């Protein structure tokens, strides 16, 4: 018939240069599960917890490593509804691209248009911003790339960077640690080791996920390929 | 040669224009003298030629959007930039095959890189140029400006050359008209002459 | 650049390949049937500086359909920090002419340009449907299509040096111009280099 | 004949009016275009249980007409007070949805008969698709005006107290010309009476001409 | 400019055309490829107005591209049928695309032939264009009851080098794509046999027509 | 414009068909199918042309699809029906395409509608039709007697199928004929790449 | 139940911590107080049986209704706040209509108790509207699905019916119904069957005297809801005061 | 409830204004800076980004500086999140305005456009104003050079070189001290760009990482936007050292 | 858990809290525990089993929508867990969608394509107080076309992933343990063992048990890929099977 309700300004700036309730938000991501991304730069993995702690995890297409196109592929920390969205959102915007250019959406490009969505929903009364942040993969330029889009709207350039359970702690030790000129082989070991040290508890092939993104394409790791790579290094 | 006739020579410190003043209905010229030339202001001069009728329409939107420039600012618009802007917007018009085609004869002043004028066709063509004339009136007189006067020739000259012009048209032309009017421009404003 | 006809505009355009440079060569006048407006006016455009885009028939849909290009050109020319490269723009141009229904653009795109801050040349016509084309031959194009382009295969090589292209080219809008009717009315010839483009004015009327 | 962008037709439909009760006469033959479609086909709808719907004209555009006059029963009964119509009120309405649909270029004659006797008011109504509509005491149209209606209008004017017997002998006339002279039907009907407290209509029956038209 | 055709070995579909792309009826690109890849494993054949074709091709490339992610199971040519079937319908003609849409779709293998307006018929050998005729001759000859990959490669070869023969704007190149459930094959040349040439010869006139007077180098 | 036809046994119908899907005055396509999917239960007997029956075939598709899960899984024919009769509401003369419907809904019984280009809905005993059924008209009447037993309606309908193809000249190759229950549709093919042939004239 | 006036009920989006709003809790509360409205689903139909207040000799059938014919073959009996009850009645009689048009047959009351359940919780979810303050049931005789009997509450669940009764005592009128075997009956010995339930167990403290006015979709109205026969209205009223003594 | 509620925003409060709107500003104090500053024959846009990190990849130049159109360029003061949806409307407007006009869009007239829809919200929609307060540069022939401000408030202001972001009060009296009316070129106004960035930020040390510079210069008929690459802006952070003792002597 | 503090207007509206919770959404779980549902999950290789219980207040009922077995789609099906007036109305918006996804994909739809489309719906609820989530729970169940039978659950929120075996209602965590068990043990995957390892977990978790009438097992087996339920009888067969196994 018709709906109201809360159509009034629900977001009060804070002097921080962010406004209050999507600081909030933040800590939603960082409660969120583990997620861990490094440019390898000869590629760009990224890995993600595959559990969300039930540990009944029967994974065949039902990943948080999804492909979106041909060499761009999202991982994600925090709410699911919020993901699915941007999953959807993001294959039209790539395709979008893939129209007028032939090519799909450049990593700086498909994150201004995500971006003006979550902050559409702060803004706005009776909506709530997404509690979602994305690393965004992609080979463009001829190098790959790794951004950071946070459940705010802003963004913040990251060569590697960590989400989930202990993030904070996650970028300084990345900011020091991150690795270039890295063999395919390689990228998985570093990504592996990466996430042990963000995500606690068992790993073994159906507590995590990883999707590597290079110059053949975007695709997602069998679940057996995680396993040797997790063995292998300390 | 495309529709009703206007014609304009700037010689860059003078502009020499004069149109016809008839918009007419059946045989009789219902007024003597009809305006075909508007001021937006007393240093932009816009003379609309075409259709009786649309000529009209077309320069009132445009009009008020070009004074809202003039609101905000409280200083001159580009009004070189003006004169095409609407003419962008008639592009957009063209595809559609309803005649709403102007040829149109913008005189302006601008402030900083100087005096501009701006020449339409009826399929829509901006030039900055020496001397042009819409429709039969600029087959009229195009051919015989290279010959006769140059690009800075003398106001009595040109006045002079104009007054045959309008007699040829009177002489020759299946469209004469008995009134036309005659307007001078100095480097800057405009002053009316003596009516031919 | 045409392939509708006017006879409220029309013009014409012959490109010819080098390896490393790409020549346009172009008319200067501008007609419309027993109608002129200048003795000399730009027709191609830089819009990201040193490539080009020209626009033919009429002054308004030539000026029209290449801030219109610049539309979209500019959300990659931010995004990416390099300039947009000759694939990018390609398909872009083409997109323009796509957003119509049934009747389409009306100036129908051929563009010239190098690939930015690198020198792999590039040509390419487009038709005024969204038909995509990939050409790296040689295009002509206009109205009279067959006639820019039968010239501008002949002239050159897939490397002659620039100076020779150039020379070609100035020839080239001659023999052409006594194949029209009568338009004319000044001569521009483009050599796209590397970071530079010529122009170059020829003598006449 | 008469009927502008027609394809199933229903030919012919007899309505005259007697003191309380109609007898409607219309084929079961129901020609998709020349060919007989469908042998047997009962034209009668239930508008309601006090109220009978029978047509003539193309039967694509009775199904269309069959819609509309449904919805409004619809209303009525809506209420809760549990009305049936009136036979003027639905017939009307509809009219003039018959003058907005001419603009669009399907046409429409269609021709419906409304008798119905509701709420206390007797109606004896015909509907068109060019919305000529009014009571009456005899009316039919289409390809029922061309043929049959004259005759039954030129013995209903000094004898305007024909009775449903007198009529029946002549529906049975009528239709011999119809099996005959139309190009739509051979014959067959559907024998409808409506009232105005129950809706009457015995199944589609054979009926098959008499010949002496090969004399001279 | 485009003349498509398909033969079934008792798989999914080798799609054949000979190559050249149009500038209306005069050669813009001697051969480059005109038989498309959509996102990774569909492959559109084209015939009639070549235009249409790649214009609904493409949005369906963007539709197909959202199943394939989440399921990771075969590009779904009826989703891809139902997007085309959709838009033609509505004005009753708009464009005329005549379209070879071919992939092995989930559960079993789906070939579709989109015309001018709608259809949602499931043929498994179909040849477009106006010579539809000339491709399903060579077809007919070649193919009795059951065909191999291989097989299915000789007579696509020679559907291709009928259009070439039969309407000149198609020439050169025999492009064979072959489109599977994951094996998806774009390579140009497959057979040459002719191909378009510069001369060996060269005349030009260089300065005895050339006329100049004017230079200036801006960026 | 190949035939449709329906013949009634009294629990589910059997319909036969002749195959072309033509491109115009050349036919692009006889390898196809004359019952698509147009649910995953119902079936319509489908010829003519090949957008004609189309529009409508979809859109009873989405409306049947509503009413199949919400009912309990079997739809109505009378409902079916009726949504093809609106695309052919606007398309009045535009479109010749008229399409054979048959089915068992939970109405009850067996029930045979005739879904016409018009606009119209009826539930009848058999019809066949097309824009060819003008051509085939006296055959499918002499086979149609009252309550025409299955195993006679497998040598009728098929019959009428190959006497459409060999006189059609909108007709061709191949029978696909489709008996339809309550279990599924189900398509067979009666070949004609073998030679059978209604006898020559002299 | 849970409710309080303070908190959780201010807008009418507003989700209450228990889980189910208060607001369709105070919905539920005054069908609870409002008289008892049965209908009784048979063999060959469907027998509705609503009381009709009467407040004064001066009220004519129009006054204070609780049987609507939501089509002209199927039924709607209310109980509850009537005004709430009769604007429902308009949309539904509205939803109907859209569908016969479409449609063209005999609706299923199966699909028609999806649509409104969900349209009910609808009302709930929104700001601009509140929810429904009535419990009511759909009853009808199609030939397409039979007979049919639904009843949807004001929280938006459909659940299908033999036999309900709301009133004031929901549950007394539920295993009365149980005892007796409905498929013993036809159509014509349920008309008695509902008609004494209604007397029992309604308790006056707000009516002074009631008229049953009962409504048949069944046998001898032919698949449309038309009022009860008069044979059979006469059949139905001896039994009910039988029923008492 | 919401009857119950104060935010105050299409409401006016005791003030005679909306807390919305005064509350903008606060946010824009604590978050990068950026300024515009006036040469004799370009214009330059000079911005910190709103990334303290120490590790930044580059996947996108434009952080604070978008360069919208060929005759134009930004800057954001604020918060990124409403910037993106600033920065998509303006690459339209400012092609719009292009295609009719077929002239430099004048930097006023832009400003005054946009400053419509900041207020727009504030007084009706029931949405708040915009976190930013984007800083144009822009040339037109009849102004000439030019440096717009906007403001969350509707506020527009011609300006000659101004800064707004963090530590704003400062910074415009320190360009105003190195650089009077008309004075400085554009090569030397680029390194009293990066001058001011240093002293003013949220978080210090000032790197080729934390910066972005951007040049509106005229080419040879041609206006010629350009970020510069970090390589460039790193040759003038070097020229900032020299600048400092310029300003004092 | 949290309640929340305020430094928007969070108390009655879903916008964040400094857990990150949605207010709305978590008063969508005490939802389920209004209706009283509680469903277990199995996946195997044979078939995609869920069981749930059926609601009975009187004995007067038609089987039709008091079920809670929905056909989503004719091969893929699934349950509604939790209040039953919240399932109906999503049920009601799932089908018009299913519906959709009919005319654009053409045919029958992969159960992780099934699931997603719900889930960004979904996501338009969860973001809103507008219109208050849909405090019910679905277990998306069928045979995916190549990779097998697959057990999904969907929240309120709309949050799906894949399982070895879910659960849903009143508690999902002291279900899913006790299913856990029951997937370490991994039965050879037939008709009757994972139907019968479904029916043993939903009466362990309760200590209530019950007759086979009582509850409604819906599969979709490798034998016809269409969504069906067993029935009284052929849930029974399992159930005396059951009694001999130990």
């Amino acid at each position: 018939m018709a709906e109201r309700g809360y159509s009034f300004s629900l977001t009060t700036f804070s002097p921080s240069g962010k406004l209050v309730q999507i600081e909030y938000a933040l800590a939603a991501v960082a409660g969120g599960a583990p997620s861990v991304g490094i440019k390898a730069a000869n590629g760009v993995v990224l890995a993600t917890e595959k559990k969300q702690k039930s540990i009944l995890y029967d994974e065949r297409s039902v990943h948080k490593v999804e492909p979106i196109t041909k060499h761009i592929g999202l991982v994600y920390s925090g709410m699911g509804p919020d993901y699915r969205v941007l999953v959807h959102r993001a294959r039209k915007l790539a395709q979008q691209y893939y129209l007028v250019y032939q090519e799909p959406i450049p990593t700086a490009q498909l994150v201004q248009r995500v971006a003006s969505v979550m902050q559409e929903y702060t803004q706005s009364g009776g909506v709530r911003p997404f509690g979602v942040s994305l690393l965004i993969c992609g080979w463009n330029e001829g190098r790959p790339y790794l951004f950071q889009s946070d459940p705010s709207g802003a963004y913040f350039a990251w060569k590697a960077t960590a989400m989930g359970k202990n993030y904070v702690n996650g970028k300084t030790f990345l900011e020091k640690r991150y690795n270039e000129d890295l063999e395919l082989e390689d990228a998985i070991h570093t990504a592996i080791l990466t996430l042990k040290e963000s995500f606690e508890g068992q790993m073994t092939e159906d507590n995590i996920e990883v999707g590597i993104c290079n110059e053949a394409g975007f695709r997602r790791l069998t679940p057996t390929e995680v396993r040797d790579y997790l063995a292998a290094i300390a | 040669m495309e529709y009703l006739i206007g014609i304009q020579g700037p010689d860059y410190v003078l502009v020499a224009s004069d149109r016809v003043a008839a918009s007419n209905i059946v045989q009789m010229k219902d007024d003597h003298d009809k305006m075909f030339k508007m001021s937006e202001k007393i240093l932009l001069l816009c003379v609309g030629e075409a259709g009786d009728t649309v000529q009209f329409a077309e320069y009132i939107q445009k009009n008020v959007q070009l004074y809202k420039m003039r609101n905000g600012y409280e200083l001159s618009p580009t009004a070189a930039a003006n004169f095409t802007r609407r003419n962008l917007a008639d592009c957009l018009r063209s595809r559609t095959p309803y005649h709403v085609n102007l040829l149109l004869a913008g005189y302006d002043e601008h402030e900083g890189p100087a005096l501009y004028y701006m020449d339409y066709l009826a399929a829509l063509a901006k030039a900055p140029f020496a001397a042009h004339g819409y429709g039969a009136f600029l087959t009229l007189s195009i051919l015989d400006r290279y010959y006769t006067p140059t690009i800075s020739r003398e106001r009595a000259v040109e006045l002079l050359r104009k007054c045959l012009e309008e007699l040829q048209k009177r002489f020759i032309l299946n469209l004469p008209t008995f009134s036309v009017r005659v307007i001078d421009k100095d480097g800057i404003h405009n002053l009316e002459n003596i009516t031919f | 650049m045409s392939v509708m006809s006017y006879n409220g505009g029309a013009v014409m355009a012959m490109k010819g390949k080098n390896c490393v440079a790409i020549a346009a060569d172009r008319r200067f006048g501008i007609q419309a049937q027993m109608v002129t407006t200048d003795f000399q006016k730009i027709f191609p455009m830089g819009d990201r500086l040193y490539i080009g885009l020209a626009g033919l028939a009429t002054d308004v849909q030539t000026v029209a359909q290449r801030l219109k290009f610049r539309l979209n050109l500019y959300e990659l020319k931010e995004g990416r920090q390099i300039k947009p490269y000759t694939l990018m723009s390609m398909v872009a141009n083409l997109l323009y002419e796509k957003r119509f229904g049934p009747y389409y653009t009306e100036p129908v795109i051929a563009g010239l340009d190098p690939k930015t801050f690198k020198p792999f040349i590039c040509s390419l016509d487009l038709i005024g449907c969204p038909m995509v084309t990939d050409d790296f031959v040689v295009s002509g194009t206009c109205s009279e299509q067959m006639y820019g382009m039968c010239e501008s295969l002949w002239e050159p090589n897939m490397d002659p040096e620039h100076l020779f292209e150039t020379i070609s080219q100035a020839m080239l809008n001659a023999v052409d111009r006594d194949a029209v009717s009568g338009m004319g009315v000044i001569v521009h010839i483009i050599e796209k280099d590397k970071i530079t483009t010529r122009t170059l004015k020829a003598r006449m009327d | 004949t008469q009927n502008p962008m027609v394809t199933g037709t229903s030919v012919l439909g007899v309505k005259f009016d007697c003191g309380v009760v109609i007898a409607a006469d219309m084929l079961g033959s129901y020609g998709s275009l020349a060919r007989f479609r469908n042998i047997s086909r009962i034209m009668r709808v239930n508008d309601s249980t006090m109220l009978g719907a029978s047509g003539d004209y193309a039967d694509f555009q009775y199904l269309k007409q069959v819609l509309g006059q449904m919805v409004i029963d619809e209303e009525l009964f809506g209420d809760g007070h549990s009305y049936s119509p009136r036979a003027i009120h639905s017939w009307l309405t509809r009219a003039m949805y018959s003058r907005r649909s001419k603009m669009n270029p399907l046409w429409n004659t269609k021709v419906i008969g409304g008798y119905a006797g509701g709420e206390s008011f007797l109606g004896y109504v015909d509907m068109l698709g060019v919305a000529y509509e009014a009571p009456s005491l005899a009316t039919g149209y289409g390809a029922y005006l061309a043929q049959p209606l004259l005759r039954e209008v030129l013995e209903k004017q000094p004898v305007l107290s024909q009775t449903e017997a007198r009529e029946l002998v002549e529906r049975c006339m009528r239709v011999l010309y119809y099996r005959d002279a139309r190009s739509y039907n051979r014959f067959q009907v559907a024998t409808v009476t409506e009232k105005g407290v129950e809706i009457e209509g015995p199944l589609s029956a054979q009926t098959n001409w008499d010949i002496a038209h090969m004399i001279s | 400019t485009t003349i498509a055709g398909v033969v079934y070995k008792d798989g999914i579909v080798l799609g054949a055309d000979t190559r050249a792309t149009e500038g209306m009826v005069v050669a813009d690109k001697n051969c480059s490829k005109i038989h498309f890849i959509s996102p990774n494993i569909y492959c559109c054949g084209a015939g009639t107005a070549a235009d249409t074709d790649m214009t609904t091709q493409l949005i369906s490339s963007n539709l197909e591209l959202h199943s394939l992610t989440t399921g990771r199971l075969p590009r779904v040519v009826t989703a891809n049928r139902m997007l085309k079937q959709m838009l033609f319908r509505y004005q009753g003609y708009i464009g005329a695309a005549l379209v070879l849409g071919g992939v092995d779709v989930t559960g079993p293998h789906l070939y579709s032939i989109y015309p001018h307006g709608s259809t949602d018929k499931l043929p498994y050998v179909t040849m477009g264009s106006g010579s539809l005729a000339a491709m399903a001759v060579f077809e007919d000859k070649f193919r009795p009851d059951m065909e191999e990959e291989e097989a299915k490669k000789l007579v696509s070869e020679a559907i291709a080098a009928g259009i070439f023969n039969d309407l000149g704007s198609g020439s050169n190149i025999d492009l064979c794509v072959i489109s599977k459930s994951k094996l998806d094959f774009l390579r140009p040349y497959s057979v040459p046999n002719k191909k378009g040439t510069r001369f060996g010869r060269y005349r030009c006139e260089k300065g005895t027509t050339a006329v100049l007077t004017e230079k200036v180098t801006p960026l | 414009t190949t035939i449709m036809a329906v013949q009634f046994d009294g629990g589910v119908v059997l319909g036969a068909d002749s195959r072309t899907t033509t491109g115009s005055y050349i036919a692009n396509r006889v390898t196809d199918k004359l019952t698509p999917i147009h649910d995953h239960i119902f079936c319509c007997r489908s010829g003519s042309a090949a957008d004609t029956q189309a529009v409508a075939d979809a859109v009873t598709y989405q409306l049947g699809f509503h009413s199949i899960e919400l009912n309990e899984p079997p739809l109505v024919h009378t409902a079916a029906s009726l949504f093809k009769e609106m695309c052919y509401r606007y398309r009045e003369d535009l479109m010749a395409g008229i399409i054979i419907a048959g089915w068992d809904p939970q109405e009850g019984g067996q029930v045979y509608s005739v879904p016409m280009g018009g606009m119209m809905v009826r539930q009848s005993f058999a019809i066949g039709g097309s824009g060819s059924s003008y051509i085939y008209g006296y055959v499918d009447a002499t086979y149609r007697e009252g309550m025409t037993k299955d195993e006679c309606l497998q040598f009728t309908a098929n019959a009428l199928a190959l006497a459409m193809e060999r006189d059609g000249s909108s007709g061709g190759v191949i029978r696909l004929a489709a008996i339809q229950q309550s279990g599924v549709e189900r398509q067979v093919l009666l070949g004609d790449q073998i030679p059978k042939v209604t006898i020559s004239t002299l | 139940m849970s409710s309080i006036g303070t908190g959780y009920d201010l807008s009418a989006s507003t989700f209450s911590p228990d889980g189910r709003v208060f607001q369709v809790e105070y919905a539920m509360k005054a069908v609870e107080n409002s008289s008892t409205a049965i209908g009784i689903r048979c063999k060959d139909g469907v027998v509705f049986g609503v009381e009709k207040l009467v407040l004064s000799k001066l009220y004519e059938e129009g006054s204070n209704k609780r049987l609507f014919n939501v089509d002209r073959h199927v039924g709607m009996a209310v109980a509850g706040l009537l005004a709430d009850a009769r604007s429902l009645a308009d949309i539904a009689r509205e939803e109907a209509s859209n569908f016969r048009s479409n449609f063209g047959y005999n609706i299923p009351l199966k699909h028609l108790a999806d649509r409104v359940a969900m349209y009910v919780h609808a009302y709930t979810l929104y700001s601009a509207v509140r929810p429904f303050g009535c419990s009511f049931m759909l009853g009808s005789y199609s030939v397409n699905d039979g007979a049919q009997l639904y009843m949807i509450d004001p929280s938006g669940v459909s659940y299908g019916y033999w036999g309900c009764a709301i009133g004031k005592a929901r549950q007394a009128a539920k295993t009365e119904i149980e005892k007796l075997q409905m498929k013993e009956m036809t159509c014509r010995d349920v008309v008695k069957e509902v008609a004494k339930i209604i007397y029992i167990v309604h308790d006056e403290v707000k009516d002074k005297a009631f008229e049953l006015e009962l409504s048949w979709v069944g046998e001898l109205t032919k698949g449309r809801h038309e009022i009860v026969p008069k044979d059979v209205r006469e059949e139905a009223e001896k039994y009910a005061k039988e029923s008492l003594k | 409830m919401s009857r119950r509620y104060d935010s105050r925003t299409t409401i006016f409060s005791p003030e005679g204004r909306l807390y919305q709107v005064e509350y903008a500003m606060e946010a824009i104090g604590h978050a990068g800076t950026c300024l515009g500053i006036l040469a004799n024959d370009g214009v330059l846009l000079a911005a910190e980004r709103r990334n303290i990190h120490k590790l930044l990849d580059e996947v996108f130049f434009s952080e604070k500086i978008y360069k919208l159109n060929e005759d134009m360029a930004c800057s954001v003061a604020g918060i990124t999140s409403d910037a993106n949806v600033l920065t998509n409307e303006l690459r339209l407007i400012a092609q719009r305005y292009l295609l009719q006009y077929q002239e430099p869009i004048p930097c006023e007239q832009l400003v005054t456009a946009l400053c419509d829809i900041k207020q727009a919200y504030t007084q009706f929609g029931g949405k708040r104003p915009f976190g930013v307060s984007l800083l144009y540069i822009g040339w037109d022939k009849h102004y000439g050079f030019q440096l717009y401000q906007s403001d969350p408030s509707g506020n527009y202001g011609g300006w000659k070189a101004t800064c707004i972001g963090n530590n704003s009060a400062a910074a415009v009296s320190m360009l105003k001290q190195d650089y009077k009316e008309g004075e400085m070129t554009l090569k030397s106004a680029l390194a009293l760009a990066v001058k001011v960035l240093n002293k003013t930020m949220d978080v210090s040390k000032l790197s080729a990482e934390k910066v972005e510079i951007a040049t509106l210069t005229r080419e040879n008929g041609k206006t010629v936007i350009r970020v510069l690459k970090q390589k460039e802006v790193e040759q003038l952070i070097k020229k900032h050292e020299e600048e400092e003792a310029k300003a004092e002597r | 858990m949290s309640r929340g503090s305020s430094a928007g207007f969070d108390r009655h509206i879903t916008i964040f809290s400094p857990e990150g919770r949605l207010y709305q959404v978590e008063y969508a779980f005490k939802a389920i525990n209004q209706g009283g549902l509680t469903s277990v999950a199995v996946r195997g290789k044979d078939c995609a089993v869920i069981v749930t219980q059926k609601k009975v207040p009187d004995k007067l009922l038609d089987s039709s929508t008091v079920t809670h077995l929905f056909k989503i789609t004719e091969n893929i099906g699934c349950v509604m867990t939790g209040m039953t007036a919240d399932s109906r109305s999503q049920v009601q918006r799932a089908r018009y969608e299913a519906a959709n996804w009919k005319y654009k994909y053409g045919y029958e739809i992969p159960v992780d394509m099934l699931c997603k489309r719900i889930a960004d719906i979904s996501q338009v609820y969860t973001q809103n107080a507008e219109m208050r989530p849909l405090g019910c729970c679905m277990i998306l169940i069928g045979i995916d076309e190549e990779q097998g039978p697959q057990v999904y659950k969907c929240d309120p929120a709309g949050y799906y992933c894949g399982f070895k075996a879910t659960a849903a209602g009143v508690k999902q965590t002291e279900s899913t343990s006790f299913l856990e068990k029951k997937v370490k043990k991994k039965f050879d995957w037939t008709f009757e063992q994972t139907v019968e390892t479904a029916i043993t977990c939903l009466s362990t978790v309760l200590s209530i048990d019950f007759k086979p009438s009582e509850i409604e097992v819906g599969v979709v087996t490798v034998e016809n890929p269409k969504f069906r339920i067993l029935t009284e009888a052929e849930i029974d067969a399992h159930l005396v099977a059951l009694a001999e196994r130990d």
